[PDB]
RNA sequence: CUAGUAACGGCGAGUGAAGCGGCAACAGCUCAAAUUUGAAAGCUGGCUUCGGCCCGCGUUGUAAUUUGGAGAGGAUGCUUU
RNA sequence: AAGCUCCUUCGACGAGUCGAGUAGUUUGGGAAUGCUGCUCAAAAUGGGAGGUAAAUUUCUUCUAAAGCUAAAUACCGGCCA
């Protein structure tokens, strides 16, 4: 509508209120190994180690409630499988 | 330091370590009294982020609450029932906050951080002595804790139109016929 | 022609007078008057002629004449290949704007991204940048670059050699073009340099040639000595060398200015007298120090290899390359020729770790005779415990050690010969022990299938 | 004032807001997630000749610093009690 | 002790909580309007809520699950006038 000269704004410190911090990633990874897995996470990991990815995604979706949360959990457990094989 | 790790651990409550520890504690709490004094918080990260300080005048009290419906559902939260029962046992203390610590098949266990308003260590501290004022007498009975703030719908937005300033005050404001002098 | 002849501002004349420069080279005298007239400049000068002032005088004059303020963002952008060249140009620009209210700043790959983002958001009038980080800040950070009037591209042959071709293509595409004066410099003239001059500069350039035609890059009359030393003992060996080759002339080359400053303070405390040439001092101090070293019977001068690239190297007994060379071809040929000398032959020693030995294979391919220098283990003066106590107790030396360690790691990471010099093969604990640390300080070494049913995007706006 | 509007309803009885706009009044802050680590620097009590002495709480964290349209650390030079 | 400036250094933000399914209750309000009980149970360039047929969810705007705070407002009661 009306013409005004747009400004470039100062970078918001509230932007990315999640974590790009390496220390929180370190703490999250260490706790995962120390604590272990949930029973449903162990079932998903035993399906993923057998190559049954479709069943794993359906089980995760059923027990989490969203396809995005299921995808994120399946990627996390696949990453855990990858580092476990690398350590093996 | 360690509280960051404990926060991340508390975020995995079905993992082996946390599940094992929750079951052993639930067994012990089940065989204790319904409302019993806890020497220290079982979840120090959670108590610390809710305002608990290792200072004379701060008290933890664990309480078990029978879970389930009252098909009439109790519009009161189980966490609110816990704070009210503890607030009557410790009628000389002010309920600061409370948090979930455990759950069983028939009970849900909560820990309530209380504050003594007559201790000199609390009355001299400008960060907590607001609770020494008599307007904070029995905050759990008037919906003034965290559960009370959630159950009364005290949030900003179009979704909370009828409850953000009090439901009954809003209803009285909308049902009042205003007649001015010059009509 | 002298610097007082042109009608510069009185602030710029005073700053050049403090530097001590009263006479120009050919490239300054032939580039500054046309560039002050607003004409784009194509150059053929090499490193060390004095091209830095040749592109910094018109930028400073433009920034002062248009009365730029920190709320106006970038007015002039100087793109450099490496971070140490950018820091040298930043030191020169800091000396040039001593009386100018305009701001100046450096943006280099390997530094804090968030601190650089805040620096760019507050407003940097003259921006000396590295292409990858400049493109990253131009694309993902909010800062004002709409008032750009000068784009200087410096040493374009090296930037096209490293592989920043597509980065500069996107940089020229992003940057505003209307009323922008472009000045591009390169010591050679390739097809990629011609392509860059075609996309960047306007249809009418001005082509200026200041270059020696008698380059003596013969591959037979040379002899390069090397010493194989592990990382954690490297400095110790140098210290022993610099205490055993006393009463002699030694030039030592380091990769960064920060490590030169750290080792200068370190050798001041560890009672070994040296002379320092780093880009954090006054130009007058540096010229007087180099003049004093050039007219001395003995002594050792420590400096950066890129800082002494444009320096008349005198007759010295030893030329030591302590850090990896930035330009290995230039190092071998030209620095070996200046090490051999006009009279009785000096020697050019190179410090090699036992993970960069493939350089020797390169010396096998270029047919350059090599000489291996070994050292006894018992003749190394062990001052490691004193060094660690000094680093642990002195806060200024701890800061300097951390800065030198970070600068060494980042300069090693941004290396042209990544096969010979790879940061991933470096043991950080040992090199930090060489810098004087019990534990290595934290640094960033780095700094399938397509989707099912996904067809390429054909519309929409993404910011 | 919006406005008996939107919305919902044996779409009947009816029920029934909110943003903007004008005004009254206006005021902003405290923590948790940091190692004081070259020094628990913090606090409740008791004894007092009232000036400073003891026991205890507390390191599973009491002071200071910081609270994300922020902040810290160094450097820097002015300005404040 | 404090404010500001600068930057080749850093920048931790609340979980049986969001959310999914389901039963009540409530609202003008099935993006369930909000709340509660049961079952399952998250994330980290994350999360929430909106805008948009516009070519793919482009864009916009805020940070929940910790806390304090006067004034304008109400008033069949209290001390009076």
């Amino acid at each position: 509508g009306h013409k005004t000269t747009r400004r470039v704004l100062k970078e918001r410190p509230s932007r990315r209120k999640g974590a790009q911090s390496k220390r929180t990633q370190f703490v999250r990874s260490l706790i995962r190994e120390v604590a272990g897995l949930a029973p449903y996470e162990r079932r998903v990991i035993e399906l993923l180690r057998n190559g049954k990815d479709k069943r794993a995604r359906k089980f995760s979706k059923k027990k989490l409630g969203t396809f995005g949360r299921a995808k994120r959990k399946c990627e996390e457990l696949q990453r855990i499988i990858a580092e476990s094989r690398r350590a093996h | 330091g360690a509280l960051k790790y404990l926060e991340e651990l508390s975020k995995k409550k079905q993992s082996d370590v946390v599940r094992f520890l929750l079951r052993v504690r639930c067994w012990e709490y089940r065989q204790l009294n319904v409302i019993h004094r806890a020497s220290r918080p079982s979840r120090p990260d959670k108590a610390r982020r809710l305002g608990y300080k290792a200072k004379q005048g701060y008290v933890i009290y664990r309480v078990r609450v029978r879970r389930g419906g009252r098909q009439l559902k109790y519009q009161r939260s189980l966490r609110a029932t816990a704070e009210e029962r503890v607030g009557r046992r410790c009628s000389n203390l002010r309920v600061l906050n409370s948090y979930w610590v455990n759950q069983d098949s028939t009970y849900k266990y909560y820990e309530v951080i209380l504050v003594d308003p007559n201790h000199k260590a609390i009355r001299r501290d400008p960060r907590i002595n607001w609770i020494c004022n008599p307007v904070h007498k029995h905050r759990e009975c008037r919906g003034l804790t965290s559960t009370g703030k959630k159950s009364r719908g005290l949030n900003k937005g179009h979704r909370f139109n009828k409850t953000r300033a009090g439901r009954r005050k809003t209803w009285k404001r909308h049902n009042t016929l205003s007649l001015w002098r010059y009509r | 022609q002298e610097f007082s002849e042109l009608n510069l501002s009185e602030k710029t004349t005073k700053a050049i007078a403090e530097m001590g420069f009263t006479k120009m080279t050919e490239i300054q005298r032939r580039a500054i008057p046309p560039a002050l007239a607003g004409k784009d400049v194509l150059g053929a000068a090499k490193t060390g002629s004095g091209k830095t002032l040749a592109f910094l005088i018109p930028a400073v004059e433009m920034l002062s004449s248009l009365r730029f303020k920190p709320r106006n963002g970038t007015g002039a952008i100087v793109v450099t290949p490496t971070r140490e060249l950018a820091l040298q140009i930043f030191g020169v620009a800091r000396e040039l704007m001593k009386y100018h209210s305009q701001t100046y700043g450096v943006v280099i790959g390997g530094a804090n991204r968030r601190a650089e983002a805040e620096k760019l958001g507050k407003g940097v009038n003259l921006l000396i940048a590295t292409p990858g980080r400049l493109l990253d800040h131009l694309q993902n950070t909010p800062f004002v670059f709409k008032n750009l009037k000068s784009l200087i591209i410096d040493e374009a042959d090296r930037i096209l050699e490293i592989g920043f071709e597509d980065e500069m293509r996107q940089i020229v595409k992003i940057l505003p073009k209307e009323d922008r004066q472009t000045m591009l410099f390169s010591a050679t003239q390739t097809t990629k340099v011609e392509d860059l001059a075609r996309i960047s500069l306007r249809p009418g350039p001005l082509y200026i040639n200041v270059d020696e035609e008698k380059k003596y890059s013969t591959v037979e009359g040379l002899e390069q000595g090397y010493v194989v030393v592990e990382a954690d003992k490297r400095f110790l060996l140098l210290f022993s060398f610099l205490k055993k080759m006393a009463k002699k002339k030694i030039i030592v080359f380091f990769s960064s200015c920060n490590s030169v400053k750290y080792y200068s303070e370190l050798l001041q405390y560890i009672d070994l007298p040296v002379l320092d040439l780093h880009g954090k001092q006054k130009q007058q101090k540096r010229t007087n120090t180099f003049f004093e070293f050039c007219n001395a019977k003995s002594g050792t001068l420590i400096c950066t290899d890129v800082a002494a690239r444009g320096l008349d190297i005198p007759q010295v007994d030893w030329i030591v390359q302590f850090d990896p060379p930035d330009d290995p071809r230039d190092y071998i040929h030209r620095v070996g020729r200046t090490a051999r000398g006009n009279n009785g032959k000096g020697r050019s020693l190179l410090f090699l770790q036992p993970c960069e030995l493939g350089f020797l294979a390169h010396l096998k391919a270029a047919k350059v005779p090599v000489v291996e220098y070994d050292f006894p283990k018992n003749k190394i003066l062990n001052v490691q415990s004193q060094l660690e106590k000094l680093i642990s107790t002195n806060y200024y030396l701890n800061q300097s050690a951390k800065e030198g360690y970070r600068s060494y790691i980042h300069a090693y990471a941004s290396h042209s010969l990544r096969s010979v010099f790879d940061v991933h093969k470096l043991d950080l604990v040992k090199v930090a022990k060489s810098f004087g640390f019990s534990t290595p300080p934290r640094v960033d070494i780095t700094l399938g299938r397509r989707a099912y049913g996904s067809q390429p995007r054909q519309g929409g706006r993404y910011k």
